[PDB]
Order: structure tokens, then sequence, then C-alpha cells
């Protein structure tokens, strides 16, 4: 019942900060707010210019959007929201190095695509029922950090996170929080 | 002469920046204790607890952020939570519909939070932490933490562990980068 305004939320915000500038920062931190921040408003967030690492994990954002306007987004961290689907991220497709989004309800990767220069990607906890999306995710010629603990294709994979995670990109170089292994390698050889 | 006046500022730069290089490096082993001390001690708790309170899972959620699995989400679902004895309604994204279920079903959750990279930005999972962040102080207060349950102030540090941690392995790459920069051209002018 648009409970949270970013607006509102971002006075609070820039009020706690007590930064004199709205758009100087270049974390700015808008997670966990209290009622949680529902749908992003494009148009307010345009403003944070400066911005490299925005924090809005912890709240209830259920969409994407607004990524044109933004000029030095590095970080983007959505986790712990309801955000179903991978989207409107072209307007950040030229900086975005980093998506964190645990604890969402991704499905599908479908999207993930525009993320030309992703280097890690932060997804545990959420659906993903099939390796289908990784073929899909690998286009990603940056990426080597991936998390994907606690989804339900995991589960249903019955193997060794570690190692077959290692075997399904050879681009990753961690998978769930471990390093590249020569033992690993040679794990995911003999299967 | 140049190269030895050029050679001594580098040196005293190089100094300065090495005596904040070694703090940032106990900072981040304190950091790693504070996580990795825990052991499944707090994950013991949280499995006793079975069905925590709403600060609780606030804690939790930034644990799941880390972790990028089944994360809730731009508030579907989402109420203000009372806290303490005071009446204040703060608006949140709220807990994971079924996300907790499953990572509490697996038994590698110690192994999970046991283990993690080394030198990880997490970018993404700042940004999406970012807003609990300014909001930490209401809900990831240790002293809220340690009211609601013993384990759940554990979780919370366990979370704010782990992020502190990440930022001071930023700082010791990046500062320590320009010193690293500054001490090889040292070197070179030093063979020269």
């Amino acid at each position: 019942s648009k409970g949270t305004t970013c607006q509102k939320a971002i006075v609070n915000w820039e009020a706690a900060n007590p930064g004199k500038n709205p758009s100087e920062a270049e974390e700015i931190k808008l997670i966990f707010q209290i009622p949680p921040i529902e749908k992003m408003d494009g148009p307010v967030l345009n403003t944070l210019t400066k911005c490299k690492k925005l924090s809005l994990s912890s709240n209830s954002i259920d969409k994407m959007i607004s990524l044109n306007m933004l000029r030095n987004l590095e970080i983007l961290s959505l986790s712990r929201n309801v955000i179903k689907k991978i989207s409107g991220l072209e307007d950040i497709g030229g900086t975005l190095r980093q998506l964190w989004l645990s604890y969402n309800f991704i499905e599908k990767l479908d999207g993930l695509n525009n993320c030309s220069v992703l280097q890690t990607l932060y997804i545990g906890n959420n659906r993903i029922k099939n390796w289908e999306e990784l073929d899909k995710l690998k286009d990603l010629p940056e990426l080597e950090n991936v998390l994907f603990y606690g989804n339900p294709i995991y589960e249903q994979v019955k193997e060794d996170p570690k190692l077959i995670v290692l075997k399904k990109l050879p681009t990753l170089k961690n998978v769930d929080g471990y390093i590249i292994d020569d033992s690993v390698l040679e794990k995911v050889k003999q299967i | 002469k140049q190269c030895e006046i050029q050679a001594e500022q580098i040196s005293k730069e190089k100094e300065e920046a090495e005596r904040e290089l070694e703090a940032a490096l106990p900072a981040l082993r304190r950091a790693q204790e504070a996580v990795d001390s825990i052991e499944s001690k707090d994950i013991v708790e949280l499995k006793a607890n079975k069905k925590p309170l709403d600060i609780i899972k606030y804690i939790m959620d930034a644990v799941l952020v880390f972790f990028k699995a089944r994360l809730i989400p731009i508030q579907i679902e989402e109420r203000v939570f009372n806290k303490k004895e005071g009446k204040a309604v703060l608006f949140l994204k709220e807990s994971y519909d079924e996300s907790g279920i499953q990572t509490l079903g697996d038994m590698n959750f110690m192994k999970k939070l046991k283990e993690f990279e080394k030198d990880s930005i997490n970018e993404e999972t700042i940004e999406l932490l970012e807003p609990y962040l300014n909001q930490s102080e209401d809900w990831f207060n240790d002293t809220f933490a340690t009211k609601a349950s013993k384990a759940a102030a554990g979780i919370l540090k366990w979370a704010f562990a782990i992020y502190e941690y990440h930022q001071k392995s930023k700082i010791v790459k990046p500062k320590r980068i320009q010193v690293a920069i500054a001490e090889g051209r040292q070197a070179i002018a030093l063979k020269e």
C-alpha cells in the first residue's frame, strides 16, 4: 500500500548520513528500511551520480527499474528482496562489475547476458531449477566469482556443489566461496 | 642525487602507507576471527530457535545476501514490525518466504558459513546490503540483537564481521596497491 517512498526513505537516509550532498556519496546505504522499500523509483535514484555501491538489500522490492541515469555504479546490492526477473539493467551495463542478489525469487537468468562487465554474481537462496540458466550466464566473459548455494537445482544435484560448479563454468575462478584448486580441477576432470 | 631524493620521498610515503596497511591487516585478522570463531555455535542456536523474531530475521537476511540464494524482493509480503517496547513502524523488504527452510534443511550450512573466499569485493551484495547498513543501528544493533536471543546477536555479528573483513580487504588491496606501485618504482630506482 505504498508504505515506503524512496524520497521519504531517501530523505531519512540522507538525513541519517547527514551528508550535505544528495548525490556525493560513493556508497549509498538504503538497506533495511523500516518499513521496507517496495518498488524503487528511477527518477529519485538518478540523482545518485557518484554512487559506486548501491545498497538496497533487505527490503521488499519486487522489480528492477531506472537503470539509465546511473553513471558510476559498480556494485548493485539487492539481496533479500522479492525480485523475480533480471531486467532493466542496460543503464548500468557499461559499469556494473558486481551484482549481489541473494535471497530473492529469481528462477530464470534470462537478461543476465546484458551485464557484459560482470565479475561477481552472488545469488544464493534464489529459485534456479536447471543448469540451463548457466549456459546463458556463460556469455559473461569477465565472470570470476559465483555463488549458487541454496538454489533448488543444487538440491536436486545430489553431488558435491563445489566440484560440479567448477566443472560447469571454466571462466569462474571462485564458486560458493572457494578458490580455484588443482585438486578440484582434477576432480572435475574425473567427473 | 635526483634518483636518491626521489627514493627517499618514496620510502617515507611507503613507510606511512605500510603502517596504515599493517593496521588494516590486524583489523582483517580480527574480522576473520569474528566470523570464523563463531563456528556452528551461532548456527546451532539459529537451528534450535526454529521460528525466530522479525529483528532476528533481519540479521539472517544480511547473511542470506552474502549467500545470494532465494533472496526476497525495488517489498512484496513485507509488513511493519514492532521493536522492543516501542510502537514504531519501519518500512522493509521483509524476510524470505521460503529461503530459510531450504538453507535450514541443508547440513552444509556450517560448511557454507565456515569457509568464505578471501579478497571478495561483493559489489553486488554490498549494494543489496547498502539499505540495511543505513538502518543497521535500528535493528542490527548488538543490544537489540542480544535482546531477541543470544544466537541472533551472534548471527548479526557474523554478518557484520564478514562486511568489516571485506572493507579491510579492499583497503589492504587499493591503498596497499598504491603503496606497492610506489615500492616497485622505488625498487627499480634502487637497482638503477
